[PDB]
């Protein structure tokens, strides 16, 4: 009943299918495109459901509220990205592309279903559709042993975790009688209990491992080296606000609105996550390494951002992942740009290459430099509204120290400029002496960086989106 | 409370059936000969002893049946109900059940391609 | 005080002993084969123990599924990586051991903290036995957003699993 | 009791001990899973030794003899 | 294209069914034709 | 009669606890199951031992006793008698456990077979679904006898028997989900209660695929590759040589003896002379309770003959054009069954 | 036969799986305690459905969807496994250590 707020998922779903025919029968196709046609076409039935209609459940099992509508469109994008970048990178590989496209869009119909659940069964099974097609996508290219090593402990971290989940949401089901829903659930037992706290703590342990944070983030370093890079741009942005939604959607709404203990959980795994990831991805040398431990640190800034829950904390978070989408899709085709070309190496390797190919300099360098919070620019709009917010409620310590992480974060992400700029020729490594110098990639190149160059003061649009989407949420 | 009436038999003959091949051959060990060990404990490799090293050649041949077989037949644990409630169900649970069953066959068609 | 809830009684402490130490021997035992045996014994078990509680369906799916299909994909997969098991020790082999089992133990003390401290709503009305109809009700009524989406779940794994073991 | 599988071609025995009429013949079979790349087979379990037998045996002493080398067909060879 | 395949396919099945059929019918017809065992310790066969 | 409600009774008017006294009536057609099951073994057996001797103008055993009647009885009998021997490196554990794990729970699916209404033991409401769950446990025995072997022609052949097994249940459960749509249910009474004046005409084609998926569970030389006795000696049995080869034999048998007992009571029905009977009262229930029992028993001999007669009238097959029946003729075949049965009931509801 | 002493089955189950899961030297092996923990949640969500919700119900079909994810997902795991499997050919899960 009701399968209008279904569309979208069912639109992308068809595409799967369709994928997967033309790429059983030609065995070489144009699957790149039309893959984007349906991405747009699901992003433009959006707006007719966004506010025109009231909100409304599919039957209880599927609610599609504004911030559902955000949460899908983000992830969407992140897949849109992710395609027009891993075309040609894919292919460079001795691999098919028709399985890969199918893997991705049932990653993304995935996590634009669990934005918009309150029910535990399809949560977990929305959620094991996700994590399996990452299990996958990690190991895609199995010529390499480090790519398989990291599919393996990543498939094997993420079942425990799912199944630690899995025991939490069973402990949910019991106490409250029956109920399976969420809103029912946080309704049926409305007190401080042992039972309970063991339930929101194994759920966070389940949450955390999508989410990056620290203890839980052991898998984000090894996995973004190993794995393919534009499998990491699309993990990192859509496993993120899948975890984010499930962390709202659930904390807030099904489980419960009375034992908020899990602000404090949450401000020590923001604490913990500042200090080690903008702190030990300043040793390193790799690139995919450090932004693993990037999108630690950024992660923590985000948990700073809704564990103070005002009306613009959350508001706060929704922003600055919208924003931290572009950025960090920008700076993953950058390193892809490079990476295809001759070099295929480490941040060393970076150096002089402002003489071949300035493009690519202005690109990587306007991300990281937003990522690091850097004047006119979209994170650095974010970083102070996510201080505004958490310096609002009352949070000061956590204000702090994610500045004091920021001014330690913008060390390594200086350091790629360094090298980028101002590396002279008498400094050039072996990879850049015999540079050379696709479309889709240049043109999602563009779309990204004018976007994160520009999408910050151009910014009342989209907070008024915000604060409509998070009327939503109780608090 | 145990309301699957038509219990209390599988027990007792999952019992008795455990308890044949055990008892008949128990049966056997009280009347035979008993263990003629030195050279009748060589394993046939048709009358020639086997030649060493001992491998296998290990093979995916009988791998992918069984994954693709543990597809379908998590599948099937899907339609014995449908099946049993399509008397209750009527119409659009069969417009919406062909569609998994679909999308099953699209998997079979890409197992089958291959 | 009674012959029909005795037999349940017995039947269900035998049954969990064996799971126990089936478990047990699937953790313990050095042999994997043995583990895997052991394991498809833990899957009868708890089949066994199901059908205790007033579900049939989900009884036969799990010794149609898991000890099935899975435990014989295990027993293939088990014998494509054996090579006679040569694995020289490490000096924290105790260690490591030690830290799991006082952990582990932890949450169990902590879990049955819980169990015996929480006041449970027992519902005192008997079940139904028609545990298969429902099944399928709750397929198309209530829950069939699972249904129509671990469809696509099961056409990835396949496409997953066809292209990351694959001989190339 | 198991075999410790490795990723080099097998080699197995169809040995004397057929279970069929082709005489008895070995066949030591090397396959690359489930194929064949060659094979050594070892005649040689059927030699008594005619070839000097007919040496102190005149025709008619002989002609028995003859009727076991084609054992299906004993008058292509007498 | 595709129907042919189809078609093929039902033709090969058909074939295959007939075949075995015909065999069957064979050995159902070898069933009654008498035996041509000499039983021998009691229907001992006369040497030349 | 409910023999039930008179063996309770005269037992509960001397006492004995009444609660006891219909605890005590439960070994009696339990064991009396296994009386027609190992008849049936020895029937199936000689029919087996006669029949191929009759299609090659033979004569099978005679000297035996009158017609070969105690054939099997020499065999079973041997067998205990014969030694067992244990091969070098092979686990002591393992390998007297494979057998039972292979025969076991062929036996314990006799707890579903009519024979008659009220003439069995304890309709299950599950029912068939048990019988293809407990089918699933015969590959675990089967590479447990291969692995437990430091015979590499036994493993070698013992995992093409779990290659088979595992292909030839899917179809098999389709066939039957057929059914399941007709019959309200799952259990045996259900599916052939449904029949009161046959589902073969309403299934012509499941027919064709639950029969070719049930003699195709490692039993007969359509296929039997576990045991091709010319393409590797008895594959994963050449190693057994006492009672445990007749665990092995005994199993495949009463197999077979399920399957065709099986097909009378899902598609036939272990009743009705095809007449609508009970149109024409203790000695008029006992007159028909043999009536039905005969006609079940006609049922599953023809299927048995049958069976026996495709195993000396059809050459095996190698492995590939096997598994090529699977996922290729038979799973294709099932699901479009379904769905056209599915589609029939939702059109036609009246006669399903 | 009581809820009680299900729900501290499963616990022990639960218990046992992490220290498999810890204790592993193979690969292969963790799958095991895997499936042995997911096993135990079945268990308690089977409790629940006979005790607390049995008119309706709600956690055995639950189950059934954790079966058929558990199932997909250790196939995945031994699709992986037989990969790693081809390049380092062993599954000492304590060679697959690619950092210091």
């Amino acid at each position: 009943g009701t399968i209008l707020p279904e569309t979208i998922l069912i639109v992308t779903l068809l595409v799967v299918l369709l994928a997967d025919l033309i790429q059983g029968r030609q065995a070489d196709r144009w699957t790149p495109y039309f893959a984007i046609v349906g991405l747009g076409g699901a992003i433009a039935t959006m707006i007719p459901l966004w506010t025109q209609p009231a909100t409304i459940s599919f039957f209880g099992s599927f609610i599609s509220d504004h911030l559902s509508l955000f949460f899908r469109g983000l992830i969407a994008l992140s897949a849109l990205g992710t395609i027009l970048m891993s075309i040609r990178y894919v292919e460079q590989t001795g691999s098919s592309l028709g399985e890969f496209m199918t893997i991705l869009l049932t990653a993304t119909v995935g996590g634009m279903f669990i934005a918009g659940a309150q029910e535990l069964v399809f949560i977990f099974v929305a959620l094991e559709t996700l994590s399996i097609a990452s299990y996958l996508l990690t190991g895609y290219t199995k010529r390499d042993s480090r790519s398989n090593e990291a599919a393996l402990k990543y498939l094997l971290i993420g079942a425990a975790s799912s199944a630690i989940f899995l025991y939490g949401s069973s402990l949910l089901y019991g106490l409250s009688g029956g109920h399976t829903q969420l809103p029912a659930i946080a309704q049926a037992l409305s007190s401080e209990s042992l039972g309970l706290v063991v339930a929101l703590v194994f759920v966070i342990a389940g949450i955390s491992f999508k989410i990056s944070a620290v203890p839980f983030h052991q898998w984000t370093p090894d996995v973004y080296e190993g794995a393919p890079t534009p499998v990491v741009a699309f993990l990192s942005v859509g496993s993120k606000a899948a975890g984010f939604a499930l962390a709202i959607r659930f904390l807030t709404l099904a489980f419960p609105s009375v034992t908020d203990q899990w602000q404090l959980i949450f401000t020590v795994l923001a604490i913990l996550s500042m200090i080690l990831g903008n702190v030990v991805a300043l040793a390193q040398t790799s690139m995919k390494r450090m932004l693993a431990y990037s999108s630690i640190g950024q992660a923590g800034f985000v948990m700073i951002g809704f564990v103070v829950g005002t009306e613009a904390g959350y508001a706060s978070m929704l922003f600055y992942l919208l924003v931290y989408l572009f950025m960090n899709l920008g700076a993953f085709t950058c390193v892809i740009l490079f990476s295809l070309r001759t070099g295929t190496d480490q941040i060393s390797e970076y150096a002089g290459l402002y003489q071949k190919d300035p493009l690519l300099t202005l690109g990587l360098s306007l991300c990281l430099l937003s990522l690091g919070g850097i004047p006119p620019l979209a994170g650095f709009f974010g970083k102070i509204y996510l201080f505004w917010a958490g310096w609002q409620a009352g949070a000061y310590g956590l204000v702090l120290l994610g500045l004091l992480t920021s001014v330690i974060s913008i060390y390594y992400y200086i350091r790629v400029v360094k090298m980028m700029v101002v590396k002279e020729p008498q400094e050039m490594s072996e990879a850049v002496r015999n540079y050379p110098e696709l479309r889709p990639l240049q043109v999602g190149l563009v779309m990204t960086v004018i976007a994160t160059s520009l999408a910050g003061i151009l910014a009342n649009p989209l907070f008024n989106l915000v604060n409509t989407a998070v009327w939503d949420v109780p608090q | 409370v145990f309301v699957l009436s038509g219990y209390e038999y599988f027990l007792g003959f999952l019992i008795i059936c455990s308890l044949v091949p055990v008892l008949a051959l128990a049966a056997s060990a009280l009347l035979r000969p008993k263990s003629g060990r030195m050279i009748r404990l060589t394993t046939y490799e048709s009358g020639m002893e086997p030649i060493g090293g001992a491998w296998i050649q290990f093979n995916v041949r009988y791998y992918m049946f069984a994954l693709v077989f543990v597809i379908f037949d998590v599948e099937t644990v899907f339609l014995y109900p449908w099946a049993v409630a399509f008397h209750q169900l009527g119409l659009l649970a069969f417009i919406e059940a062909l569609i998994f069953i679909a999308i099953l066959v699209v998997a079979l068609v890409y197992a089958w391609r291959k | 005080m009674d012959l029909a809830t005795l037999t349940q009684t017995i039947t269900f402490f035998a049954l969990a002993a064996a799971v126990i130490i089936a478990a047990l021997g699937v953790v313990l035992l050095d042999n994997v084969v043995y583990s895997a045996f052991l394991l498809g014994g833990v899957f009868l078990s708890i089949a066994g123990l199901y059908i205790l509680m007033n579900a049939d369906f989900v009884s036969a799916a799990q010794i149609l599924i898991y000890v099935g299909a899975v435990n014989v994909l295990i027993l293939f997969a088990i014998m494509l990586v054996n090579k006679r098991e040569t694995y020289t020790p490490v000096p924290g082999r105790w260690l490591r051991q030690g830290g799991a089992a006082v952990v582990s133990l932890g949450v169990f003390a902590l879990l049955t903290k819980m169990i015996l401290q929480t006041p449970w709503q027992l519902s005192s009305v008997p079940p139904t036995p028609d545990s298969i109809t429902t099944i399928g009700q709750h397929f198309f009524s209530d829950f069939l957003l699972p249904f129509e989406l671990a469809s696509v779940l099961l056409l990835m794994a396949l496409i997953g699993a066809v292209v990351l073991a694959r001989r190339e | 009791p198991k075999i410790e599988t490795r990723t080099e071609p097998m080699v197995i025995n169809m040995g004397p001990h057929h279970p069929s009429m082709h005489g008895v013949l070995r066949l030591m079979v090397t396959l690359d899973g489930e194929d064949v790349i060659d094979c050594e087979p070892v005649i040689g379990y059927l030699h008594r030794g005619m070839e000097k037998i007919a040496e102190n045996r005149t025709n008619i002493m002989f002609i028995p003899y003859v009727s076991r080398w084609d054992y299906a067909a004993g008058m292509f060879n007498e | 294209k595709f129907l042919n395949q189809i078609t093929n396919y039902a033709k090969e099945a058909v074939q295959s069914a007939k075949y075995i059929g015909q065999g069957l019918s064979v050995t159902f017809d070898h069933m009654r034709r008498r035996p041509i065992t000499v039983q021998y310790p009691y229907e001992k066969l006369i040497p030349s | 009669i409910d023999l039930q409600g008179q063996f309770i009774s005269a037992l509960q008017s001397l006492g004995l606890s009444h609660d006891l006294a219909k605890l005590l009536w439960l070994p009696l057609p339990m064991l009396m199951m296994l009386i027609v099951a190992t008849v049936g073994v020895l029937v199936a057996v000689w029919l087996e031992r006669k029949i191929s001797a009759a299609v090659q103008q033979r004569i099978g055993p005679e000297y035996i006793g009158p017609l070969g009647i105690l054939a099997p009885l020499a065999d079973g009998l041997k067998l205990i008698f014969k030694e067992d021997v244990l091969p070098a490196n092979s686990d002591r554990w393992l390998f007297t456990l494979g057998p039972a794990v292979v025969v076991i729970p062929v036996f314990l699916s006799y707890i579903i077979v009519p024979f008659g209404q009220n003439l069995l033991i304890s309709n299950l409401a599950m029912g068939v679904f048990l019988w293809i769950a407990l089918s699933s446990i015969a590959p675990i025995g089967l590479l447990m006898a291969g692995y437990a072997s430091n015979n590499k022609y036994s493993l070698l052949g013992g995992l093409r028997a779990a290659a088979q097994s595992i292909s030839y249940e899917i179809p098999l459960a389709l066939a039957v989900l057929a059914v399941a749509m007709m019959s309200n249910g799952l259990g045996t009474v259900e599916i052939v209660e449904q029949q009161s004046q046959w589902n073969v005409w309403r299934q012509p084609i499941g027919f064709l695929v639950f029969w070719i998926a049930a003699l195709a569970e490692c039993e007969r030389l359509p296929f039997d590759l576990p045991e091709a006795e010319e393409e590797l000696v008895a594959g994963y049995q050449t190693e057994y040589a006492g009672m445990k080869f007749a665990l092995f034999y005994l199993g495949a048998y009463v197999n077979l003896v399920l399957s065709a007992l099986l097909v009378s009571v899902l598609y036939f029905g272990g009743w009705s002379f095809p007449i609508p009977l009970e149109t024409i009262n203790p000695f008029l229930q006992i007159a028909f309770a043999v009536l039905g029992i005969t006609m079940t028993l006609i049922k599953a001999y023809f299927f048995v003959f049958l069976a026996i007669l495709l195993r000396w009238t059809v050459p095996r097959v190698r492995i590939d054009q096997l598994l090529d029946l699977g996922w290729k003729f038979l799973l294709p075949v099932g699901l479009v069954n379904l769905l056209l049965t599915a589609g029939l009931k939702l059109a036609f509801p009246v006669a399903f | 036969m009581q809820l009680t002493y299900v729900l501290i089955l499963a616990a022990l189950l639960f218990c046992i799986g992490i220290y498999g899961l810890v204790t592993s030297r193979n690969a292969v092996r963790v799958l095991m305690s895997i499936e042995l923990l997911l096993n135990a949640v079945n268990l308690n969500l089977i409790g629940f459905a006979n005790y607390l919700d049995g008119q309706q119900i709600k956690g055995q079909v639950f189950a059934v969807f954790v079966i058929t994810v558990a199932a997909a997902e250790a196939a995945v795991g031994l699709a992986i496994i037989l990969a790693i499997y081809r390049n380092r050919d062993t599954v000492d899960m304590e060679k697959f250590n690619l950092l210091k």
